[PDB]
């Protein structure tokens, strides 16, 4: 299987709470606040549900919205 | 639009996947709304403006999808 | 802007992800990334990172944690 790589725009301490909540969650590699405003987060793993991770950020930080999915090339 | 006048996007290359070759950058009425980094001779799913995009590179960052009217994503080689 | 990499032991019960959010909450954070073949070890990159601090927080709350590198 492949890695994925996902990318969400989050209302943004919040950053602080939306970055541990996604490096929480099972499969995670890494983390990353990306964008010129920091408002964006880059997530590498495995099995990551992007469904579920949205809910998870909406429920405990604020608006949250799916930008990307692609998997890691090799 | 002319991509030598767009600074650099903010990334961040995960050690654990191999470094992708292409920055990308999407506009509305070629505005800049949006930037990062992807893989070339590849794909990946964008939301642009209220659609989902699937958008295939080539081997030299050119970027092809069904964008939405107003709305373009557009790709380059990172350095080397 | 700092690198900082650091080796803890995180051996079972989701230890991974609790070392994961403790870095991911920590001031200063940008990144934080599981690296080498064992994902055994933590990158940290951002501005005005306190190492001695982190490496306190993660003895406690977590297991051991060494200092492999910072830089700058």
């Amino acid at each position: 299987g492949l890695k994925q790589k996902i990318v969400i725009k989050v209302a943004m301490n919040c950053r602080s709470k939306a970055m541990a909540l996604v490096a929480s969650t099972g499969g995670v590699d890494s983390v990353a606040l990306v964008g010129d405003l920091r408002d964006k987060i880059e997530v590498v793993g495995y099995g990551i549900d992007p469904i579920k991770l949205i809910s998870a950020l909406r429920k405990k930080v604020g608006d949250a919205e799916l930008l990307q999915v692609s998997q890691a090339k090799k | 639009i002319d991509l030598s006048r767009e600074r650099d996007p903010n990334f961040f290359d995960n050690p654990g996947i191999p470094v992708p070759e292409c920055f990308w950058f999407m506009f509305k009425n070629n505005v800049r709304q949006d930037d990062g980094t992807c893989y070339s001779s590849w794909k990946m799913d964008m939301k642009v403006g209220p659609n989902w995009v699937h958008i295939k590179s080539d081997d030299n960052c050119n970027l092809s999808g069904d964008f939405p009217p107003g709305w373009i994503v557009l790709g380059k080689k990172r350095p080397g």
